């Protein structure tokens, strides 16, 4: 049985960065050759595994996370980068064996009005711990006032939309990201090639 | 980003419609702020995001743009609007500002009042002299100022400083500084400062006596 | 009020290390985006450093490894430790809070850094006593001259700040000797010449020079 690589790389919607949709591929022959078929991956950028060898290796599970970040930020979803996206929204660990893959999903996620359903977290008190997932609506203040959750001086809604719109340049265009990781534990490996 | 502002000397009369254009080298989308820096005082934020004027501002300044070229507009030029305006983009990490567009106001000419001060006795006895001739309330900053040394053209020994344009009366002030040492002061006794203004009138002649 | 007294620095030899301090009224420094712009005299403002709400530091190309930024939770006081300075860093430094997208701002008055090799020398204060040739029926003018001071800034006050009308302070100009000069003049009615006493006050913050000169028509 082959691993279900088709509902991960094709879906009609992808998780927005604040909710980053992790998933688990387990107990299946996985040939990472099913892909390399449709993604002119801007940045396949695999780290440490390289393409041919993983056809060969076997591991306990493969974790595939999916997000939608605009083009200028695709650099940040990598190891060792700092910025709004990798510090308040998704943090890759310092050490990694995985392949970020991004394709310009201009056609599906672009609304001429804007697609206000894709959003990112502008402000958080501390940088996210590696692979942390954080989902909340809580007001961020600058003053000491609790502010009672209203839109006012020193009171703001932390998520903000990407405002994706077609007449926008390459920098501001949806770029779906799939961060495949390789988890190996002392338990017997079940995801071979 | 190679931010580019095209108007640097733009001068309109009271209550006019002007426009400033800031231009970029890539798509910055709408993240370009417009600042206003009065002389000496710290800059103010006028239009954040290129399409939103901050509350509390007077309601004349409007800006609109997207992608590379942006424009800034002034709806009513009140006399207290003299400043230098800057355009900033705040989302590409190499945050680069723009050059500024020093705005000024234009009005009719005015008759200048000319005063001159003599050196003090203490400085003269301490081996140096200072002669300053003062020009106030004139139009424009550009004027013909000359010095006469033994009826010969003098250059390379004068300095002038022009005060910034006043916000309410729009008048100018000028001062010229001349310095000499005790040996040269004790041997030369006629000095004159003559300036010709745009207003057609009799040239100003300034005379002073040592005894009084 | 978000008012900032970001006042630290005056000047050092080339290769020194200065320490700036910023300050904070309605907000806490460690919760909001802040940055430090740099305005050279007569040049467009340039961006030196920026801090985030979670400790991320970003620098400019010309200040890679000479400049440091640091945020102080205890007393606000966003700190910027200038190290490995040089003879072209002379500029006015403004503390700045930028809320990123929703729009408000604080740019504080900012502080002057003139870092050079020369030594500090006190101002030379000279009396402009008005001449007797002033118009009898018109308005006369008299003012206070300050010569050969270093470094900037210098403020001239009249009647301890009670008199603002007609005050004209000319901008400083560089003489051939490397020392700055300025001239301050005022326009007052001649009726108060013999009955109001006019005194000029030159101020030099770096050397704490407090010189007061009383001026009377002759």
């Amino acid at each position: 049985n082959l691993c279900p690589f088709d509902e991960v790389f094709n879906a009609t919607r992808f998780a927005s960065v604040y909710a980053w949709n992790r998933k688990r591929i387990s107990n299946c022959v996985a040939d990472y050759s099913v892909l390399y078929n449709f993604a002119p991956f801007f940045a396949f950028k695999c780290y440490g595994v390289s393409p041919t060898k993983l056809n060969d290796l076997c591991f306990t599970n493969v974790y595939a996370d999916s997000f939608v970040i605009r083009g200028n930020e695709v650099s940040q979803i990598a190891p060792g980068q700092t910025g709004n996206i990798a510090d308040y929204n998704y943090k890759l660990p310092d050490d990694f064996t995985g392949c970020v893959i991004a394709w310009n999903s201009n056609k599906l996620d672009s609304k001429v009005g804007g697609n206000y359903n894709y959003r990112y977290r502008l402000f958080r008190k501390s940088n996210l711990k590696p692979f942390e997932r954080d989902i909340s609506t809580e007001i961020y203040q600058a003053g000491n006032k609790p502010c009672n959750g209203v839109a006012g001086v020193n009171c703001y809604f932390p998520l903000q939309s990407y405002g994706f719109r077609p007449t926008y340049g390459v920098g501001h265009q949806p770029y779906r990201v799939v961060v495949l990781s390789f988890e190996l534990l002392h338990a017997p490996a079940t995801v071979c090639g | 980003i190679r931010m580019t502002q095209s108007p640097a000397s733009l001068s309109a009369s009271i209550g006019d419609r002007v426009t400033i254009t800031c231009q970029a080298s890539q798509d910055i989308n709408k993240y370009l702020n417009w600042y206003q820096q009065k002389p000496g005082k710290a800059p103010r934020l006028l239009i954040y995001d290129a399409s939103n004027l901050e509350t509390g501002v007077p309601s004349r300044f409007s800006g609109s743009g997207s992608g590379t070229d942006f424009t800034f507009t002034i709806s009513s030029l009140q006399p207290e609007d003299i400043a230098t305006y800057y355009c900033q983009q705040y989302d590409n990490l190499p945050i680069t500002f723009g050059q500024g567009t020093r705005l000024e106001i234009k009005r009719t000419v005015a008759a200048p009042s000319v005063f001159i001060f003599p050196p003090s006795d203490e400085q003269l006895k301490s081996g140096t002299a200072s002669v300053v001739c003062l020009l106030n309330n004139f139009y424009p900053r550009e004027a013909k100022v000359q010095w006469k040394v033994d009826n010969a053209l003098q250059s390379g020994n004068s300095q002038e400083s022009v005060t910034e344009q006043d916000s309410k009366d729009s008048t100018y002030s000028l001062s010229s500084t001349l310095t000499l040492s005790k040996a040269d002061y004790e041997k030369h006794k006629v000095y004159a400062c003559e300036v010709t203004h745009q207003g057609l009138s009799s040239p100003v002649t300034k005379s002073f006596n040592r005894g009084e | 009020e978000v008012q900032l007294v970001e006042s630290g620095g005056d000047l050092v030899q080339p290769g020194g290390s200065l320490r700036l301090s910023c300050a904070a009224s309605g907000f806490i420094v460690s919760r909001n985006y802040m940055s430090w712009v740099r305005q050279a005299p007569g040049k467009g403002l340039e961006w030196v450093s920026s801090i985030y709400s979670g400790g991320s530091t970003f620098y400019a190309g010309s200040v890679k490894g000479r400049f440091t930024i640091s945020r102080d939770n205890s007393k606000n006081t966003l700190y910027l430790q200038m190290n490995s300075l040089r003879a072209e860093d002379t500029a006015i430094y403004y503390c700045a809070r930028d809320i990123p997208r929703h729009g408000g701002d604080s740019w504080g008055q900012g502080t002057l850094v003139t870092v050079s090799s020369a030594s500090t020398k006190g101002p030379s204060v000279f009396p402009l006593a008005p001449s007797s040739k002033s118009t009898s029926g018109g308005t006369a003018a008299l003012g206070c001259l300050v010569k050969d001071y270093f470094p900037e800034p210098v403020t001239v006050s009249w009647n301890s700040g009670a008199l603002t009308s007609g005050v004209h302070t000319f901008p400083a100009v560089l003489q051939s000797s490397g020392l700055y000069s300025l001239s301050s003049v005022v326009t007052v009615p001649s009726s108060s010449l013999g009955t109001q006493t006019y005194i000029c006050n030159v101020n030099h913050k770096p050397s704490n020079t407090k010189v007061d000169k009383k001026v009377e028509p002759k």
